């Protein structure tokens, strides 16, 4: 199914995923498309910051649902 | 050898001074004088991560530790005497120090005369 995310800059990115993809999966996605590497992401989701180690389903994501692509910030 | 000013008595100083802007460093390898690290390790001090929308500093800390491999880095102008904000390239996270006075003692820095810039 699709999915899409909105970026940086606003512009709109749209991934091919299953409902059991891992965050982690779909920031790989991202990185494949957009070139920001995954532990620079962090997406949200209704508000929601979706967290690794869960998957799509988990946060009721579905087909053309639009998540948004937000910096992960870190010290250092 | 040095006498009184014929001034100092009456200086006129400004009603609304802006209060000067607190001390501070530099990056050892670019002109950033804010968002800076010192490395525990080395006590050397760099600038903060570049972000990928070019926000954040100019990348030189996580350089260093790319090729030191030195975990701990505080952020100047955070530190109490309470604690300060360190982070740990090692472990990706903001961490706790316990011997931080120690740490930074041992770059002459008073852990306790430091105060939150
Ligand atoms: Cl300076
Ligand atoms: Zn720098």
């Amino acid at each position: 199914m699709q999915i899409f995310v909105k970026t940086l800059t606003g512009k709109t990115i749209t991934l091919e995923v299953e409902p059991s993809d891992t965050i982690e999966n779909v920031k790989a996605k991202i990185q494949d498309k957009e070139g920001i590497p995954p532990d620079q992401q962090r997406l949200i989701f209704a508000g929601k910051q979706l967290e690794d180690g869960r998957t799509l389903s988990d946060y009721n994501i579905q087909k053309e649902s639009t998540l948004h692509l937000v910096l992960r910030l870190r010290g250092g | 050898v040095r006498q009184v000013s014929k001034h100092a008595f009456s200086l006129k100083q400004l009603d609304n001074p802006a209060r000067i802007p607190p001390c501070g460093w530099k990056c050892s390898k670019c002109d950033m004088r804010e968002n800076l690290w010192l490395n525990l390790t080395d006590g050397s001090i760099l600038c903060g991560r570049r972000y990928f929308d070019g926000s954040g500093g100019n990348n030189h800390a996580v350089e260093h530790y790319r090729e030191t491999g030195y975990p701990l880095a505080v952020k100047l102008g955070t530190i109490t005497p309470d604690g300060a904000d360190v982070y740990s390239y090692d472990e990706d996270d903001m961490v706790l120090d316990p011997s931080l006075a120690e740490h930074l003692s041992h770059f002459g820095i008073d852990m306790l005369k430091m105060q939150k810039t």
